[PDB]
């Protein structure tokens, strides 16, 4: 039952990881570190706009409620598995839920605008890939939703 | 949007395992300091 | 029902510490203190469940064998150096060989298991640390072993 | 059995050292002497939770049955027999009965309720010692007793 008051004490668990002189303020360079790390899913240019409609400098501070309605904003702005089947779908070359692990590679590293060599090795030291093949994505979908 | 979920659930699986680790070693602290009052106490009492 | 022998005698070794009448048993606040005092070391969550397989009372005590049949039907398992700094090994990730002792008061104070000030100005105090604050995990954990 | 006459009579000549009108009171100040010189053995701790019932700082008066009246509970209390063997096996040197002079030093001067300079020189000069040194545990139980 989201947005109750139990899911905000998480919300100033990780809020008070990056309020290091506990004034209840953080900084908008961490803001999306902080939503990320709580799991909500916003792109790099929506999270530059939206520090960028608080302060044209950008540079600068926003208090614990004010972070609450940033996360408010986001939450009613949420994907769904279909949605992100989709984004994977349009790259599927047969119409079974599989892609192959080279194009992903071009997707996730040249196309768009990239994952880096920190992400790729983390995410390829888990996942154990050592091939080019078709690799199943409702995976994908499930478990990073 | 698969940049963006990518990116997204490598910094929440990287979150639940830094506050996994936290609480490991926290765990584990708690736990020396416990031993320490404990070794403080049982010298005092003897030495008393 | 029982832990093996050998277990038996550094549990009777502990418990003494705690009896304050020398007939066998511990009024309830000393629940928690007795069991970290193993080696062993449950979370604040764990003694709390703990609690519920006991049935104790704020209006009796646990005696040495209720508190040994408890254990017999289950206990803690043993922790050892290596899963500690594999924990600071997620920290350093960039494999630096230190941690700042600031970042590490902020983190074991305001996140997970919560140590409070005086256990953080302690916990700090029990550190090596070379001459401008960066922590020597490794002679830190070599110090408890 | 409790108080036969001759028994009043031992512990009254031993308070009648301290009376200096014969009147049966003596300043709380010698409290633990008398109790100690018939060889009652309390705490400093011990001693000053009954001196809480009647000394506004530490320089009051008590009479004889007052005294009697405490000393008459610690002659049911045990004579510390297994507790100053669990005492002494704390600060033994190596687990062959032997307690460290270093140690000693701590125990005597540190720790707990403690001793003043002039009464350390009893024990070094009862212990013979010019330098580092040791002492056996069961052997100075034997002649503490």
């Amino acid at each position: 039952d989201q947005l109750t008051e139990e899911q905000i004490a998480e919300f100033k668990e990780a809020f008070s990881l990056f309020d290091k002189d506990g004034d209840g303020t953080i900084t908008t360079k961490e803001l999306g570190t902080v939503m990320r790390s709580l799991g909500q899913n916003p792109t790099e240019a929506e999270l530059q706009d939206m520090i960028n409609e608080v302060d044209a400098d950008g540079n600068g501070t926003i208090d614990f409620p004010e972070f609450l309605t940033m996360m408010a904003r986001k939450m009613k702005d949420t994907d769904s598995e279909e949605e992100i089947r989709e984004a994977f779908r349009v790259f599927d070359k047969d119409g079974n839920g599989y892609i192959s692990a080279a194009e992903l590679r071009h997707v996730m590293t040249n196309l768009g605008e990239k994952l880096t060599d920190e992400e790729v090795d983390e995410m390829i030291r888990e996942a154990d890939i050592d091939g080019d093949g078709q690799v199943n994505y409702e995976e994908f979908v499930q478990m990073m939703t | 949007r698969i940049q963006k979920t990518i990116r997204g659930w490598l910094l929440r699986k990287r979150y639940l395992c830094m506050q996994r680790a936290a609480i490991t070693v926290q765990r584990y602290v708690r736990g020396y300091q416990a031993r320490c009052y404990a070794k403080f106490l049982r010298r005092t009492k003897a030495a008393t």
